[PDB]
RNA sequence: UAGUGGCGAGCGAACGGGGAUUAGCCCUUAAGCUAUUUUAGCGGAACGCUCUGGAAAGUGCGGCCAUAGUGGGUGAUAGCCCCGUACGCGAAAGGAUCUUUGAAGUGAAAUCAAGUAGGACGGAGCACGAGAAACUUUGUCUGAACAUGGGGGGACCAUCCUCCAAGGCUAAAUACUACUGACUGACCGAUAGUGAACCAGUACCGUGAGGGAAAGGCGAAAAGAACCCCGGAGAGGGGAGUGAAAUAGACCUGAAACCGUAUGCGUACAAGCAGUGGGAGCCUACUUGUUAGGUGACUGCGUACCUUUUGUAUAAUGGGUCAGCGACUUAUAUUCAGUGGCAAGCUUAACCGUAUAGGGUAGGCGUAGCGAAAGCGAGUCUUAAUAGGGCGU
């Protein structure tokens, strides 16, 4: 199959019949600056943005 | 007769050929523009680049796991108890139906409709509200 | 299937080259010169069609002006006379009865006249 | 249905024969067919394999010439080909299932229009091709395609050398011949084994 | 895909399935064995009158051949005029391939394993860039147990499984074409196709290695012009003869730019992208003037084309004109629309095949999700949650 995928992309966004899940960011290595309510507003796993998928969709190669 | 016969319309198309004439439409350019980077031959942007700032895919965490036993998991709705002959749902008898796959050995059932016979699931478990559909209509379930 | 196009080229340049008959000198027998003044001279005649309409406006309009100052009036005292009245008579065939008709002319100048305007 | 010249009606499957002519799909069958794999061997050379040609005749700047840097160019004399093909197959896929339905729907107007004659069984009996021209006297029929499952050296070796006339077998039996010649003559035994085909 | 990777660009397995092919044996060294095709040939069937034409294969009108009817070429279009086309015979003599066969190698045909396994630094190959790094390798330095041993199962250790390392031999499926021979083409048709249809790796350009062109066609047949007149005793013409045709004459057709010669109409007091709108007169034809064609005195409006650009008549770019060629293609993967097939199911890849049919369902996509994972399932994850909330039906 003459079609690789990149293999960051496919380590940071798995995917579901919903959509994208990824990872929130900035929550590491320094952590006693920032109030819970940011800390535990950053610890699910959202789903992706309208703008991003067909960025995203052609880094994994689903075009 | 072969004199007579054509598609239907609109099954064909025709193929705009860019870089002839100026009625057509594609002349002189074929859609390109003018100067640039994607206005010339290979003008190929990298999928992902997005011109220098840090890209989505260099942003956000690693977060993956893969097992390593989901490899020989699979699952059988309880729609296709009824595509197996014999009644008799063992390991090897969903191997030759080609219901499930090779290679495969842990197998489940879960509710998807009605299984429209009796049949002896044995090997395979089934959930809670799949077992409580064949024990009902007429299977028995032992391994 | 290799086409060669020496044929099909050349009933487009007879094409051109039987419409820039006429022509001085190289615009009438090399191509590269022809296609423009054929160009040019469509152009030149869709500006001429608007014109030509205007060139003969002006000319009927200075032919009732001269002969309707023969027997004591202007031309703009005149088309006023004749909308007093209603009378509905083009500018193109004013400019024939004042040339050939001429007593016919007279005959609707002293109407005009009798209108009072 | 059917009619046998010499007696008694077949009365075949109505899934089969008498169907809906839709010729969309029979225009793409002979499509594919008719561009199954040609010969094609077309072989024309790039900018990379002309003889030669590999260094700049006349130096970038300073010679009032315009730039160039090989003698075997396309803007140039024998210089090469800039979208040179080399060989390449021609092979659609059409599938099994829409492969039949073609074949089923051009063998409906067929019956509709008269051109299939079915005939009881159809036997020369020396290889012979002057025996078969008496033999095709008899229905009346001049450019036939035969269709029959018993082709037999005696059957093959005669219309080896007729000029219009040809003899195949039922699988042989291809999409443009059953729209090509005419008129097709078929035996009770070719309109039993459409039935193991096409159903 | 798991992995590997300044975890960047990227590189990328195996296990397991489906096929093609179908043998295993043992000591170079304890003690070795290592019946056909082919280069030459031969036979090979079926047609007559009638028109036009320079010439019939063509127009007509009939018949025949066939295991050979889309071949070539004969004064124009030939199944039946000529050469050939489907099957057999072979061959003094060589060649090769299977055999017996001869020797010997092709080699059917006995063990086994010490500076060896492992180890320590330094490198390679393993998909695997010191990484928890297994395993194979070998440049330097070392070093075992005797098949009651041994080494493997991705750091490591116990338990289970599975194989005998330090000696050898092997057909088939496979890769390739400078050289042949048949055949075939939705391949080229002398600026294309080999650089090369022509005496081409030649002429020429280089001290050399090396580079490297341009160059086809009279007619069915030379019947290729006896003879006369002008000319330097020539070159070139004018006749005459051949021919269906010499404006087919040493060459089929024969265009454009370029150059001329005749005939008509306009131009020597008038200023410019040379045309367009109106328009006198003259000419040649036709019924004789709108029946049409060719010139255009006079006069109103009018600063070429392309490309770059916020704008070009621009004193910004490019072009001496003509004739030939000269620029969005292919292959493999994948997404969206158009039109089709079967439909909770749709479809096969290699490979077999009397071979565009048929077989082949391995594999893929779907019919159910949530979760990092085990796991549980029309729900599941977070949570002390059964509360809320995310995703899903």
């Amino acid at each position: 199959p003459k079609m690789k995928t990149k293999s960051g992309a496919a380590k940071r966004f798995k995917k579901t019949a919903g959509g994208l899940k990824h990872k929130h960011a900035f929550k590491s290595h320094i952590l006693t600056k920032m109030t819970t309510k940011r800390k535990r507003q950053l610890r699910g796993t959202s789903m992706l943005n309208k703008s991003d998928v067909a960025r995203v969709e052609r880094s994994l190669r689903l075009r | 007769q072969l004199n007579d016969l054509r598609s239907a319309p609109g099954a064909r198309r025709e193929k705009h050929r860019p870089g002839r004439g100026i009625g057509s439409g594609l002349g002189k350019t074929g859609g390109r523009g003018h100067k640039g980077l994607t206005s010339r031959s290979g003008g190929k942007v990298a999928p992902g680049f997005e011109g220098g700032q840090q890209p989505l895919h260099r942003r956000l965490p690693k977060f993956g796991f893969v097992s390593l036993k989901a490899m020989d998991r699979a699952e059988v709705r309880t729609s296709e108890l009824a595509k197996v002959e014999g009644d008799v749902v063992s390991l090897q008898t969903l191997k030759d139906a080609n219901l499930i796959n090779q290679h495969v050995q842990r197998v489940k059932v879960m509710l998807s409709g009605e299984v429209g016979r009796a049949v002896t699931l044995k090997g395979i478990a089934a959930t809670k509200g799949a077992r409580a559909a064949i024990e009902a209509a007429g299977g028995k379930f032992e391994d | 299937a290799r086409v060669k196009r020496g044929v099909i080229a050349r009933r487009r340049h007879k094409k051109i080259l039987k419409l820039a008959k006429g022509y001085y000198g190289a615009r009438s027998r090399v191509f590269r010169v022809a296609k423009q003044a054929v160009i040019k001279a469509g152009q030149y005649a869709y500006r001429d069609r608007r014109q030509r309409k205007r060139q003969f406006r002006a000319l009927w309009i200075a032919r009732i002006n001269a002969g309707a100052r023969q027997n004591g009036l202007s031309y703009s005292r005149l088309i006023a006379g004749l909308k007093k009245a209603a009378i509905e008579i083009d500018r193109k065939v004013l400019a024939d009865l004042a040339v050939n008709e001429k007593a016919a002319f007279t005959a609707i100048v002293e109407k005009a006249k009798a209108s009072l305007a | 249905q059917l009619n046998v010249n010499g007696a008694q009606a077949i009365e075949v499957s109505e899934r089969t024969f008498g169907g809906e002519f839709n010729e969309t799909l029979v225009h793409q069958a002979v499509v594919a067919y008719m561009a199954g794999g040609r010969q094609g061997s077309k072989a024309q050379k790039t900018r990379s394999e002309v003889s030669g040609g590999g260094k700049k005749p006349w130096r970038q700047k300073g010679t009032g010439r315009a730039r160039a840097g090989t003698i075997r160019s396309p803007i140039w004399r024998g210089g090469g080909t800039t979208f040179a093909a080399k060989p390449r197959s021609h092979e659609q896929k059409l599938n099994k299932k829409m492969y039949r339905a073609a074949l089923r729907s051009i063998l409906a107007e067929l019956v509709r229009l008269d051109r299939l004659v079915v005939v009881a069984d159809f036997a020369v009996d020396a290889p012979k091709t002057k025996g078969l021209v008496a033999k095709l006297d008899t229905l009346g029929l001049k450019d036939v395609l035969i269709v029959t499952d018993g082709v037999d050296e005696n059957l093959y070796l005669a219309a080896r050398n007729l000029a219009h006339v040809d003899v195949r077998d039922v699988q042989g039996s291809d999409p443009v011949s059953l729209i090509a010649y005419d008129k097709v003559l078929v035996t009770v035994s070719a309109v039993k084994k459409f039935e193991e085909l096409l159903g």
